[PDB]
């Protein structure tokens, strides 16, 4: 008991099968392939790739600004919506 | 308007905790300095509206 | 019109020189025929068959 | 008026002693910035002994008093125990008044005395009691727009000098390896060498830096991302600026104006008071902020109203857009 | 001392938590901008 | 115009009112009451009327405590009426007190669907059952 | 007995610091 009824949605489209190709990264290249040594190199290639890239004579106040060198507050990922500091900075630019 | 609130009642309750952000001798030279402003400069003090006051 | 009506003929009504508007409908027609074919098939579909109960 | 203050702002700069004049290696610097937070961080204690020093002590204890209050939106209740409310009837006052406060920080008080001059013969917005007491000290015009701060600075190239060494000094970072030491060729002469455009980074950073320490961090502070700098300098003809709404640029008729020219009303001349000449011109420009605005306030007519009348929307386009120009007029143009 | 609620550290340094041999980075953004083909084509 | 005295039957529907329909619900509240609105009835409930509230002689440590904190956040009531666990218009009261003293078918024809039970290594023919 | 669970009834459907007394004292 099939319906006659149709939809746009249903009709052919990519009627036709992309088959990895031999540089795209077929499966015979892979079986052959030793994947630890090639994963080795390259870790040790990024390595070194980070290894190379690294009077007022009268006031009220001394210097507050001596030591105050940002702090890693943008390096630390929180996993916490708000105490990330996305939402901090988020929260500071939207309200007031 | 909700996040806001809370980030506040945040702010709030860390200013509690906290303390005063000002320490203490900061605040007095603020007070000093704020006097000898108004003394140099011979400002009155306003007083309060008195019950009869034509303005 | 503006070739057609060149030298001592007028902005008047007459001028016949269809072929180029009945191209147009035509590819217009090519196209649309089996839109149409698709969507009242199903028209016909649904007044035959019944709307699907389903909403699956 | 905001804008008559511009002008005020700008023939104030032009009226300066010798202002432009670049012969010594003088330098001028504008500055712009704002406090950042400033309202979120008085805090109430304080506030009312600095308030005890103005007003009869129950004024006093009746405004901060105030301040401390419960906020409710739905469903939350907080306290605010230390920031000040904006929505308060006086709370004008308390702001202006605490700005005061911090004016005296960053002007400092012998600085400031002159600038109010004797309360016997106050003086004007900007204007000083004689010659001796603008050539007396870098600072030379301070004007505050509530939370915002405009200052112009005159050098000679000796304070500049030390102001630069000191900045350079221990605010190295010291970081930026790269930067720092980069190797060029000392065999040539200057000119075949690294010649001078970021060098002129350096007397501005100074400024702000100069400026910032003067505020205790607690108290308030000022973000370099907020603020902005201007330099004037025998390498920089052209002095830019924002106050208020207003984007304003200077550029005198000493350095090189070229063809002297007039120009639609969007040109003002700066004349000189002592002798009547027109010595530059401050071309005006509309701030983006502003534009925004304006935008942000059609988008609201469009989108508020789905409803609303045609003729109504007519008057709402109407107001904004007299709103926009009765204030901006020549810069719009 | 005192810390006004600018800073104020809530957690611990992402590295310390986890000890020293492992490695923690951060990768926010991304490279090879989409354009790229992740699996290239062949020619 | 709506401003004015609390009445004691005011107070009690108050409290009944708060009991049934709870706290977060101030309108319908104010619906009952004449003469009162939503703020003035939820003020009304946290200030005085609330159970939690405390209404007695203050000892001395909450003395003690009050003057000291009094002291060390001038005129700041809601701050500190937390604290020491009292109502910020009672501890006001009680500072001024101290200052003050100090000096159709598919049914009934036919079995909608049948299952006849599966049949199983006994007899079931036999059986048949007794009518109402 | 563990496993009983509070009946979710609902509802819809604090410190101080010393060094403000070293602050206020000192002003
Ligand atoms: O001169 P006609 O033979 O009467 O042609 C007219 C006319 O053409 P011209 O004005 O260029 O001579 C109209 O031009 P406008 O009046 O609009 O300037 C044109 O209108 P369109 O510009 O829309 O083509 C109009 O068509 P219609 O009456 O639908 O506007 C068309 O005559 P037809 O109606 O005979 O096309």
């Amino acid at each position: 008991q099939l319906s006659k009824q149709y939809s746009s949605r249903d009709l052919p489209s990519h009627t036709k099968i992309k088959y990895r190709q031999t540089t795209q990264d077929a499966p015979e290249e892979v079986r052959n392939r030793d994947f630890r040594r090639e994963l080795e190199e390259r870790e040790r290639a990024a390595a070194r790739e980070k290894n190379r890239d690294r009077w007022d004579d009268d006031v009220v106040f001394k210097n507050c600004a001596k030591g105050v060198d940002d702090q890693k507050k943008d390096k630390r990922f929180v996993n916490d919506t708000l105490r990330s500091e996305f939402h901090k900075k988020f929260m500071e630019k939207y309200i007031k | 308007t909700r996040l806001y609130l809370k980030a506040e009642q945040e702010r709030q309750h860390n200013y509690l905790k906290d303390g005063p952000y000002i320490t203490a001798e900061e605040a007095v030279a603020v007070y000093t300095t704020t006097v000898h402003w108004l003394e140099s400069r011979r400002f009155s003090p306003i007083p309060f509206p008195p019950l009869s006051y034509k303005h | 019109y503006y070739r057609f009506n060149t030298g001592p003929v007028g902005k008047g009504p007459g001028c016949g020189f269809w072929a180029a508007g009945w191209r147009v409908w035509l590819f217009f027609m090519r196209g649309i025929t089996p839109l149409l074919e698709r969507w009242l098939g199903n028209l016909l579909a649904r007044q035959f068959e019944g709307r699907h109960s389903k909403g699956v | 008026p905001p804008p008559l203050l511009v002008y005020k702002w700008c023939q104030g700069i032009n009226n300066l002693q010798d202002v432009w004049e670049t012969s010594e290696g003088e330098c001028n610097v504008m500055l712009e910035s704002r406090f950042e937070k400033m309202y979120e961080k008085i805090d109430l204690t304080l506030l009312n002994r600095l308030l005890r020093l103005i007003v009869d002590h129950n004024i006093a204890d009746y405004m901060t008093a105030k301040n401390n209050v419960v906020i409710n939106y739905k469903d939350m209740n907080h306290t605010n125990s230390y920031g000040i409310i904006r929505g308060l009837q006086f709370a004008s006052f308390i702001v202006q008044y605490y700005g005061l406060v911090m004016d005296l920080l960053v002007l400092g008080l012998h600085r400031a005395s002159e600038m109010a001059g004797p309360p016997q013969m106050p003086n004007d917005f900007l204007s000083f009691q004689d010659i001796a007491t603008e050539a007396a000290h870098p600072i030379r015009l301070f004007c505050r727009y509530i939370d915002r701060i405009h200052i112009f600075f005159r050098f000679t190239a000796d304070e500049a000098r030390d102001l630069i060494q000191r900045y350079l000094t221990e605010h190295p970072d010291p970081n930026n390896e790269n930067i720092v030491g980069y190797n060029n060729k000392k065999c040539w002469p200057r000119d075949a060498r690294m010649r001078l455009m970021k060098h002129d980074v350096n007397l501005g950073r100074a400024v702000f830096w100069d400026i910032k320490n003067r505020l205790p961090r607690s108290v308030t502070t000022v973000q370099w991302e907020n603020s902005f700098v201007s330099v004037y300098s025998k390498d920089n003809p052209n002095l830019l600026f924002n106050m208020c709404g207003f984007e304003c640029r200077i550029l005198p008729k000493c350095r090189t104006s070229y063809e002297e020219f007039t120009h639609k009303d969007g040109v003002w001349n700066l004349q000189n008071e002592v002798t009547k000449e027109r010595t530059a011109q401050c071309f005006l420009r509309v701030d983006d902020e502003s534009m925004q605005r304006f935008h942000n306030r059609v988008r609201q007519i469009l989108m508020a109203s789905g409803s609303t009348t045609f003729t109504k929307i007519v008057n709402k386009w109407n107001t904004a857009l007299i709103g926009l120009m009765t204030y901006f007029r020549e810069a719009v143009v | 001392e005192v810390v006004l609620h600018e800073d104020k550290k809530y957690y611990p340094t992402a590295e310390e938590v986890y000890g020293p041999e492992v490695e923690t980075i951060v990768q926010e953004e991304d490279t090879q901008p989409l354009t790229e083909p992740i699996i290239k084509p062949v020619k | 115009i709506k401003g004015g005295v609390w009445r004691n039957t005011e107070d009690e529907i108050l409290k009944a009112a708060v009991m049934k329909y709870g706290k977060n619900q101030w309108s319908r509240i104010a619906s009952l009451l004449h003469r009162k609105s939503a703020k003035q009835c939820k003020a009304r409930w946290y200030e005085w009327l609330d159970p939690s509230i405390k209404k007695t002689e203050w000892s001395r440590e909450e003395e003690e405590k009050l003057l000291h904190l009094a002291k060390l956040m001038p005129t700041q009531w809601r701050t500190i009426a937390p604290i020491i666990g009292r109502t910020a218009a009672q501890c006001l009261e009680h500072y001024e007190f101290l200052l003050d003293k100090a000096a159709g078918v598919d049914y009934n024809a036919e079995i909608p669907f049948e299952k006849k039970p599966a049949l199983g290594f006994y007899d079931t023919s036999e059986e048949n059952y007794q009518a109402l | 007995q563990e496993w009983k669970i509070p009946p979710c009834i609902s509802n819809w459907k604090v410190h101080i610091n010393e060094n403000f007394a070293k602050l206020a004292e000192a002003l």
